């Protein structure tokens, strides 16, 4: 999401999260959901318009920012972004750091993008929440992305967690749920400061995994728990390969050396396992000669 | 208030 702050007291020492939509920025304007007061001699009463576009689907995958546009409102002393004069018709920016000078004000408004892309585990969940989050500047999606910061698991309806959840946990993504989304549905009209929505996501995550037999204590104890072992699967996606890598496994992807060198087959007279079955073991027992001894029992038998 | 330096 986009945030602005400034040096000096030109924004009253406060930062602000800017959602998609339009703001009028100026000396004689009151801080509400669509106006930003910036007090300095050389800033016009109504000085600039900032327009933030809503995110595209691509940004969920690239981690790119919402397009940020600046128009100068025919002012006395002009507007610059990153030292470039804003012309008539304005300019648009897709960089993640903008230094915006209004007039001759010696202090710049500093706009920066904080990464936040939300993956959903369920298509009906995505369709219900996507428009809501997009209006906050938060890209969303279903498929795997390297720009994902948060992952929404389905209601753990007294049942097993999905591979998407297991994967998110392991790559150290913050796992959230419905209750945090309900919180986000609260905030569009609000004027709130930098990092306002992030810690609640971490609190949600920490509470989710507490007393939960689908999770161990941390990603750290799961990571490399199967080192020394090796496996094989059919047309492994790079995500499932990375998932198995994170468990410390040696992987051989296929389309006498597939059989006796490889300890088991992961799926979707050889010995086969699902990732779902592998997760059950990856939690269960204690040590490296215990939590990897039940997996070593399933191989010999 | 009129804008200046």
């Amino acid at each position: 999401m986009w945030i602005i702050e400034a040096e000096g007291d030109i924004l009253k020492g406060k930062s602000r999260i800017l959602f998609p939509g339009t703001y009028i920025v100026g000396r004689n304007v009151s801080d509400d959901s669509s106006h930003i007061q910036v007090i300095s001699k050389s800033i016009s009463k109504r000085h600039a318009r900032f327009t933030i576009l809503t995110p595209s689907e691509k940004d969920y995958f690239t981690g790119g920012p919402c397009e940020f546009e600046v128009k100068d409102l025919d002012t006395k002393f002009g507007t610059k972004v990153n030292e470039k004069v804003v012309g008539q018709n304005g300019d648009s920016y897709k960089e993640k750091d903008l230094k915006i000078q209004l007039g001759k004000c010696p202090f710049t408004i500093n706009a920066y993008w904080r990464s936040m892309c939300i993956q959903f585990d369920n298509p009906e969940m995505l369709s219900q929440w996507a428009s809501n989050l997009n209006l906050l500047g938060i890209p969303t999606g279903l498929r795997d992305s390297d720009a994902t910061t948060h992952f929404v698991m389905n209601r753990q309806a007294g049942s097993s967690i999905t591979v998407g959840t297991m994967y998110a946990f392991l790559k150290k993504t913050v796992i959230i749920d419905d209750s945090y989304l309900q919180y986000l549905s609260t905030v569009k009209e609000s004027v709130i400061e930098d990092a306002s929505l992030m810690p609640d996501a971490l609190e949600c995550f920490k509470n989710i995994i507490k007393n939960n037999d689908q999770f161990p204590s941390s990603p750290e104890d799961c990571i490399n728990s199967l080192e020394g072992f090796s496996c094989a699967m059919l047309n492994t996606s790079s995500e499932s390969h990375h998932l198995l890598e994170l468990l410390g496994l040696r992987i051989s992807t296929f389309m006498k050396e597939l059989i006796s060198k490889t300890d088991f087959v992961v799926l979707n007279g050889i010995f086969c396992l699902t990732i779902e079955q592998l997760w059950k073991i990856i939690i269960e027992r204690n040590s490296r000669e215990l939590i990897s001894k039940e997996i070593e029992r399933l191989k010999y038998a | 208030s009129t804008t200046d330096e």
